[PDB]
């Protein structure tokens, strides 16, 4: 039973 | 409940070609249904899409220890979950189940549509012919095309225009993955 | 050229305050993130069996992706998204024979935002024995499409709709099915 792995999301330019 | 809707979306795709020999990652963005900004590993950084997209492509290229991770995210992330789910998705076979029933209950010398139903296979590749009497019919094949029941089947519906005449004997034959010798089903006028 | 396409698809709409978290494989639907539980399920019961799913790192995703949808309603200057009503399809998996069971599947198709409401009738009346349905499915347009299924014994007697509420349509949806001799 191997895991699927994510991708982190990433805060957008808040300026 | 009329108020305005705003969506944002994320989708990571992970393109394979021939086997794992060529992976392509696609990071895109899209507010609402506008793609604003993406990352490309053909390209290596990620480039606005649309102007409201540039604010971010710019500061994400920045970051050089993330477009690193991103960059050899076609080897810890396409290619590691390609493995992790090769079994059960790129090899599941289902066998398809076919049926050839006029799809009117006409008398013969009279117009009819043929169908070949073919339900329940997996993956979507298949061909489906047809034959009158031996002979491969190419004219007057009407489609519905390939079908994703949306729980891991496919399904199509393929009809022939056919004028039956007493002792014609139509025969649908169907090609799959799943199977080593093609399915045959046939209709007797 | 291509073989197969895996998809991590992520989304989250406000004023509703809806997430989801979902991955993909070419157009089916692995397993999806169950926010509320906050937990894996899987689209097929083997595919837990083969395989596991951590769901903490997909609620932090989610997370993000608030802030960001935040963020990105103000640089815009507040643009709503356009409604884009579904087209519906009722289909039977299988040919229908008299007697033998079978199963209605609606599908919702080529929609946003994703959010819809799904009832089943039979001659006029709600039924929900056995009904099923999947989470929103993303498109390559950025659409959305979803299923519901409904089992069901043929017969001559009974008539079918699949009623769909959505933002796009100004009068609800009703998409009909009967078996006809």
């Amino acid at each position: 039973k191997s895991a699927f792995y994510i991708l982190p999301s990433i805060i957008s330019n808040e300026k | 409940d009329t108020r305005p809707r705003f969506l944002w979306q994320l989708k990571f795709e992970c393109h394979f070609f021939n086997g794992t020999e060529r992976v392509r990652l696609l990071e895109r963005c899209i507010y609402n249904q506008e793609e604003s900004v993406r990352f490309d590993s053909d390209v290596g950084e990620y480039r606005a899409v649309t102007e409201l997209g540039r604010p971010d492509a710019e500061y994400w290229n920045s970051q050089k220890d993330l477009l690193e991770q991103r960059r050899a995210a076609v080897d810890t992330y396409c290619r590691h979950n390609y493995g992790v789910g090769e079994s059960f998705t790129v090899q599941r076979r289902v066998e398809p189940k076919v049926t050839v029933y006029p799809s009117k209950t006409q008398p013969l010398q009279h117009h009819n549509l043929l169908v070949c139903s073919v339900s329940g296979f997996y993956p979507g590749s298949i061909e489906v012919r047809w034959f009158r009497n031996g002979q491969e019919e190419k004219a007057g094949v009407v489609s519905t095309g390939l079908i994703q029941n949306g729980d891991w089947t496919f399904q199509t519906l393929v009809m022939l225009e056919t004028v039956p005449r007493s002792g014609e004997v139509y025969t649908c034959q169907v090609e799959h993955p799943s199977v080593t010798s093609p399915l045959t089903v046939e209709w007797r006028a | 050229k291509e073989e197969h396409v895996i998809i991590q698809a992520e989304f989250y709409l406000n004023p509703d305050q809806s997430g989801e978290f979902m991955f993909d494989f070419d157009g089916d639907e692995i397993f999806h993130v169950d926010m509320a539980k906050k937990e894996t399920v899987w689209r097929l019961e083997e595919f837990g069996r083969f395989a596991s799913f951590e769901a903490q790192g997909a609620l932090a995703n989610i997370a993000v992706d608030k802030a960001n949808l935040e963020i990105m309603t103000k640089r815009s200057n507040y643009t709503p998204i356009t409604n884009v009503p579904p087209e519906v399809t009722v289909l039977t998996n299988s040919p229908v024979e008299l007697r033998e069971p079978n199963v209605l599947i609606c599908f919702i198709d080529k929609f946003t935002p994703p959010v819809v409401n799904v009832t089943w009738l039979r001659n006029g009346k709600p039924v929900t024995t056995g009904v099923s349905e999947t989470v929103f499915l993303p498109r390559e347009d950025h659409l959305f499409r979803k299923f519901h299924y409904l089992p069901f014994l043929p017969s001559t007697e009974d008539v079918y709709d699949c009623r769909v509420e959505h933002w796009g349509l100004d009068e609800p949806l009703l998409k009909h099915w009967e078996f006809d001799a």
